[PDB]
């Protein structure tokens, strides 16, 4: 088969490839943090990279930060309307291979 | 030699790369933003987390729009040659493709252009990795009971 | 340890967690669609499940669509404004799990 | 019995669950819109592949903006206990955050709020994947050289 925009003889990747946002909540979501402890996803996120950086692929300890900081947090507040809220992380990735942290 | 396949990045250059956090706390009185207690901690968890990493850690406290802009300019145009990849993370206030400096928004596509695969050559194939810590919005999660 | 934001007795999840975006571009750009072979996004995705579903984990698969669609493909077009450009695919979690179609 | 992890979800129910297509060739003039020629080779593709990981494909051809939100509502509102997830693939125009009807835009959001954790419970805990071919914005990447 062949077509019109495949197999180029100078090989280019976007300029937007490679990029990996690690959002600490959803679109359009506010974002949690303890005044004292920190916030959820940066506690999350650290905590779970001392524990996996050098055992699993990147995006595997982003997931395990998802399920942390949405089953293990709610928030705490004397106003009602920000109280008993729950957040969940937001992994967005545009990287083309997979990153581990060791070698 | 063998078969190579290359579904991983490359993370064996002479260093693993630049961990730039920027953690705003204080804010202009200006702006009429308060201080986001708590973040120093994060900002201290991360150091020590990436510092374990093998990563060359920067920590900036309470940074203009002006300072962030002018030191991602100033980074992306250094030479990762050696470095295996980038990181850089936001702690501060924010909504939706925005960061705030201690004095206005900074829209994150102007920071991260900088390292865009044609803007900065040396990190090109190179995983950027971008932690943001803030709001995106003003909904709140009810959640649901399991 | 303690917080009034943690371990709360009704266990309660976000209600915007478990939702995966395998969106075909990235945020703000143009989607490519070969008007005889399809879009670059589908071919490569497809292309993908139909090698690794039963062996990888679905955030590497979308990670191999990724690489193919960005070094793969390139634009063509009578318009030079539309001619010869790239595109990234962008895969937004918020997962809690590993997602395995096989079991 | 032994070590339970659970870091994986149970895909293991008596069905894997609904593969929704919506494939969208031929909109109203009155959109101005042109045809999307292609896309039943999208659509034909994406049922034969998970048709072979044993999903439930339902193909949808050129639905109105309406219809849309009918066909989401009705499925959303279906007994998902015995599946183990969800999926809906979108092929048409869009803009960021949106999806063409035949006839007029929706927002994914509204799309999506139907299968939110606590508006469908049978599919509560279990993975709802959107897969989206679709223009995002205006924006061209010109790429870089390797």
């Amino acid at each position: 088969a062949s077509g019109v925009d495949d197999d180029m003889a100078c090989h280019k990747i976007p300029v937007e490839a490679d990029f990996l946002y690690a959002y600490s909540t959803a679109p359009g979501y506010y974002s949690w943090r303890n005044s004292k402890d920190g916030s959820w996803f940066i506690q999350s996120l650290c905590a779970m990279l001392k524990q996996y950086a050098d055992k699993l692929e990147f995006m595997h300890i982003l997931t395990r930060v998802n399920r942390k900081v949405a089953t293990e947090f709610e928030s705490f507040s004397f106003d009602a309307t920000f109280h008993a809220k729950k957040q969940i992380p937001c992994i967005v990735s545009m990287l083309t291979k997979e990153l581990y942290f060791y070698h | 030699s063998g078969i190579s396949l290359d579904n991983s990045y490359k993370m064996d250059y002479p260093e693993m790369g630049l961990c730039i956090i920027i953690n705003n706390k204080n804010f202009h009185k200006s702006t009429g933003m308060t201080s986001r207690s708590g973040t120093d901690v994060d900002a201290a968890n991360l150091r020590e987390t990436f510092r374990n990493l093998k990563y060359e850690v920067r920590n900036k406290n309470d940074l203009t729009r002006e300072e962030i802009v002018e030191l991602m300019r100033d980074v992306s145009k250094e030479d990762h040659s050696k470095r295996s990849s980038f990181v850089c993370v936001l702690l501060s206030h924010g909504e939706e493709g925005i960061i705030f400096g201690t004095n206005g928004p900074v829209d994150l596509k102007k920071i991260t252009n900088f390292f865009r695969g044609d803007r900065c050559r040396s990190l090109t194939g190179k995983p950027k990795l971008f932690i943001i810590q803030a709001c995106r919005g003003t909904e709140l999660d009810c959640g649901i009971e399991t």
